[PDB]
């Protein structure tokens, strides 16, 4: 006794034996108080939002490289959490937040070394850097979250960039991949990713009533392929049958989320 | 309208 965990994967009761325990019943990106872990093979925790009793992890890892838990420690924070919508309609998701709510969401710009096209302005389109060697340099120096290269010009998100987003009160809602969050996590700037998980290939349809089959079933694909490698750095999981009950979930989860009291991962 | 085609097949191109 005792140290504080989250939960990786969703649980119930019946399943594993039924109602007839102490068991205790959690979803993905539940935070759990465990108070005895003496139990080789099953644990005795409290919900941090509601006593009983859950699972272990070596436990859940014989049934079905398994994710399980990961323990998390309380941290304050003092900016506005940036925000990483990924999966289906997460472009409209994001589009939506900052018309929405104009004075508690905003958006940064990309750096690339690219030459300013003549209608591109500076600050607007891109901030252009003048000298590439700097920005590999800052690359280098961990300066940006994310960082690419197209037809032999960088272009890249830059840490400062997001900061100065979330130092005026505001989310970030930011277009990067699942990767940006670990190296947002490592610059102490964590922020809220949310994954919109397709139920099938039929719901795809139901929440994007516009797009074709054919593209449906290449979002279907990439989604679940998301979901095999970043599942852990998931803040949470959010599924409907339409958009408009995604997007009143992941307004809710940012609300939940956007405490001055947040949990990260430990050591 | 946050979204630069450029960037993202920059990013999901070939990344660092």
């Amino acid at each position: 006794r005792g140290f504080y965990i989250r939960a990786l994967f969703d649980y119930d009761k019946t399943k594993d034996c039924g109602f007839l325990s102490q068991a205790l019943s959690f979803r993905f990106g539940d935070v759990l108080h465990v108070i005895d872990a003496g139990d080789e093979e099953w644990w005795q925790a409290r919900r941090v939002h509601d006593i009983g009793f859950i699972p272990s992890k070596r436990r859940v890892e014989r049934r079905e490289s398994v994710l399980s838990y990961e323990t998390v420690t309380q941290m304050e924070v003092h900016y506005a959490r940036p925000i990483i919508i990924l999966g289906p309609t997460k472009d409209r998701a994001n589009d939506d937040l900052l018309s929405e709510f104009p004075d508690k969401f905003g958006s940064c710009v990309p750096h690339t070394t690219r030459p300013k096209r003549e209608y591109e302005i500076d600050g607007r389109d891109y901030h252009f850097v003048s000298s590439r060697e700097k920005m590999e340099k800052d690359i280098q120096a961990h300066k940006f979250i994310e960082a690419g290269q197209y037809n032999s010009h960088l272009y890249g998100t830059s840490v400062q960039s997001v900061r100065e987003v979330a130092e005026q009160g505001k989310h970030c809602i930011l277009d990067v991949s699942a990767n940006a969050v670990r190296r947002l996590q490592a610059a102490h700037l964590h922020p809220i990713a949310i994954f919109i998980r397709p139920r099938s290939l039929e719901n795809v349809l139901e929440i994007n009533k516009r797009i074709t089959e054919e593209q449906a079933r290449k979002a279907f694909d990439r989604a679940t392929k998301l979901e095999q490698e970043f599942t852990e750095c998931f803040s949470a999981i959010v599924e409907g049958d339409s958009f408009e009950e995604i997007y009143h979930k992941v307004k809710r989860v940012i609300e939940d989320l956007s405490g001055p009291y947040i949990w990260v991962p430990a050591r | 309208r946050i979204r630069r085609e450029e960037y993202r097949r920059a990013i999901n191109g070939q990344s660092f």
